[PDB]
RNA sequence: GAGUGAGAAUGCAGGCAUGAGUAGCGAUUAGGCAAGUGAGAACCUUGCCCGCCGAAAGACCAAGGGUUCCUGGGCCAGGCCAGUCCGCCCAGGGUGAGUCGGGACCUAAGGCGAGGCCGACAGGCGUAGUCGAUGGACAACGGGUUGAUAUUCCCGUACC
């Protein structure tokens, strides 16, 4: 099948506006004397020293 | 262990067999590797089965580990320095820690390594 | 008019790492006009440098084809000549290393 | 599984068949060369 | 009116709406949160936008001597630019075109006292 | 005085939209890990296993293309992705024969053709001849070389 008419400004932009991204929260951890930021997935790893952050 | 529920990781049974054997050998040879996070998840059972076999040193376990992972060097190091070193520890032989996502395709990588606390 | 002289042929010597790999082995490299011949170049080098040469090898290098916005560019075709002096071994000081 | 295409080049065919001399051998070819030269093509013959 | 500085990077090899996806996540935030979000958002467009934000912060700090802790992103937007034109062979020897898109990125930074 | 007024002729040329960030990313072989360079590494470099072809998916030639060969530099443009990589692009270098392939040797099918025949004309024929290999006569090996070239360069021994 094919479209037969041009879908309007409102329809196109309204459909497109739902596609976005979500900003996550950050976690401060005290390692090596510096407080650096990880997601909560890495809190234990950061405290023990098992995750590499550039 | 429980099989991977979905379509298999690498794309066929022989392929994942070879892949998992190579991952187990390289991980046991080195100590700390960085790989795809679901790959490490599926790696955990195999390395843990090897640790189970290693705990009880004998000829049958020699041959079992050989037929599993195909390297005299890695099986020797496994039976000589890894085996007795986990004598008093029951389960929990590997640690999974994920790291920054890959640049190539944004796949989540995890660093999987032996526990060296004891 | 014009008379026949042997050293109306040599264009230049060529300097390269291979040219030095040959200069160590008493074998030289020269740039020669296309319409020449090994006999003419032999007589020319003998007469000009007072050295008795054994044999001369010649090769043709087709011109390259270099990009340019104006259009399709082609350089000129050149002929290199490999010459080997005899066991007398008289270095040519005019080569300038 | 036939997929062999029409154009199978050979520079020897090309030159003996659409060559300047095959043009000049016949009067029609001379007429064609003259027409092309009047037009002002860069490459007179293949 | 408040002091402000601007910085842009044109001819960036990303799609307009695809960079705008990331750009919609930084409007109105402070520069520190902006840098954090761009670092932690896994998108290709996150790199050029973060570079533009970093450059704008550097310009504001150097040229006008402003304190970075109080800078916030005033307006950020991406506009489509010249599109590279290519051709792709498709089935049955019939040919379609490929529009290689390119986008502009504009960042202006405003210093708002707490 | 007019090439003088467009909204349409599945009009013409240029530009830009939606379908849309949707389908596809080019096979019957399959990778993973470590160390190294790099601002960035599944994709490049080096090491170990695994996988596939192996009358080929290996190694040479002819026809064909012409610098895609090697080295060094850089990665906006091209590679269906990033790419330090490339058959990308910039510069430099690289092809060595009395004996390997053609001409100075000769012919097949066939082409050209002095004179000549025929044809208003343009022309078409074919004799003497001259062209025309996919044919025939006539002269090599082992090893070594650097970062790329070897039956060509060097060593050793010969040929016609
Ligand atoms: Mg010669
Ligand atoms: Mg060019
Ligand atoms: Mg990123
Ligand atoms: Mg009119
Ligand atoms: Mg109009
Ligand atoms: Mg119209
Ligand atoms: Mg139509
Ligand atoms: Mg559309
Ligand atoms: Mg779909
Ligand atoms: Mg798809
Ligand atoms: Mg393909
Ligand atoms: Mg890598
Ligand atoms: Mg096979
Ligand atoms: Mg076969
Ligand atoms: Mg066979
Ligand atoms: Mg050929
Ligand atoms: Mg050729
Ligand atoms: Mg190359
Ligand atoms: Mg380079
Ligand atoms: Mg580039
Ligand atoms: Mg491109
Ligand atoms: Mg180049
Ligand atoms: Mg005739
Ligand atoms: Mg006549
Ligand atoms: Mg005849
Ligand atoms: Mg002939
Ligand atoms: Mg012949
Ligand atoms: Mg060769
Ligand atoms: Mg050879």
């Amino acid at each position: 099948a094919v479209p037969k008419r041009r879908m309007s400004r409102a329809n196109t932009r309204s459909r497109r506006a739902q596609w976005k991204a979500e900003a996550p929260g950050l976690v401060t951890v005290s390692v090596a004397g510096q407080q650096r930021k990880v997601p909560r997935r890495l809190l234990k790893a950061a405290r023990l020293g098992l995750v590499d952050l550039d | 262990p429980k099989p991977t529920k979905g379509p298999r990781l690498g794309g066929s049974s022989s392929h994942q067999s070879a892949l998992l054997a190579n991952l187990a050998t390289s991980l046991f040879e080195h100590g700390r590797i960085k790989t795809t996070e679901p790959k490490a998840r599926a790696l955990r059972p195999y390395a843990e089965k090897l640790i189970t076999h290693a705990k009880k040193g004998a000829l049958h376990n020699r041959r079992e580990v050989m037929k599993k992972i195909r390297d005299k060097d890695v099986v020797h190091t496994l039976f000589a320095e890894i085996g007795p070193f986990y004598a008093d520890r029951n389960g929990g032989y590997t640690r999974i820690i994920k790291v920054e996502n890959r640049k190539g395709d944004n796949a989540p990588m995890a660093v999987i390594e032996l526990v060296r606390e004891k | 008019a014009t008379i026949t002289d042997p050293r109306d042929i040599i264009l230049a010597p060529v300097i390269s790492e291979k040219s030095y790999g040959l200069i160590e082995d008493n074998v030289y490299t020269f740039v020669v006009h296309p319409d020449s011949n090994k006999t003419q170049i032999k007589i020319a080098i003998e007469k000009i440098f007072d050295v008795k040469v054994d044999s001369v090898n010649t090769a043709n290098r087709q011109g390259k084809r270099k990009r340019t916005r104006t259009g399709f560019g082609k350089r000129k075709s050149t002929k290199r000549a490999i010459v080997k002096l005899a066991a007398g071994s008289k270095p040519i000081d005019l080569f300038g290393a | 599984a036939k997929g062999k295409r029409t154009f199978q080049p050979n520079n020897r065919r090309r030159a003996r068949v659409h060559g300047f001399r095959l043009r000049m051998r016949t009067r029609a070819g001379r007429a064609i060369v003259a027409n092309r030269r009047s037009k002002g093509r860069r490459a007179l013959t293949a | 009116e408040f002091p402000s500085a601007t910085a842009k990077a044109r001819y960036v090899r990303v799609s307009a709406t695809k960079a705008r996806r990331v750009i919609d996540l930084v409007r109105g935030k402070s520069v520190e949160e902006a840098l954090d979000i761009l670092r932690w958002a896994p998108q290709a467009a996150s790199e050029p936008v973060a570079k533009v934000i970093a450059s704008a912060a550097a310009n504001a700090q150097n040229n006008e001597g402003l304190d970075p802790s109080t800078l916030v992103v005033a307006t950020v937007y991406a506009d489509e630019g010249p599109t590279a034109k290519r051709i792709r062979p498709r089935a049955q020897g019939r040919a379609f075109r490929i529009r290689k898109r390119t986008s502009h990125i504009t960042v202006i930074v405003e210093s708002r006292p707490p």
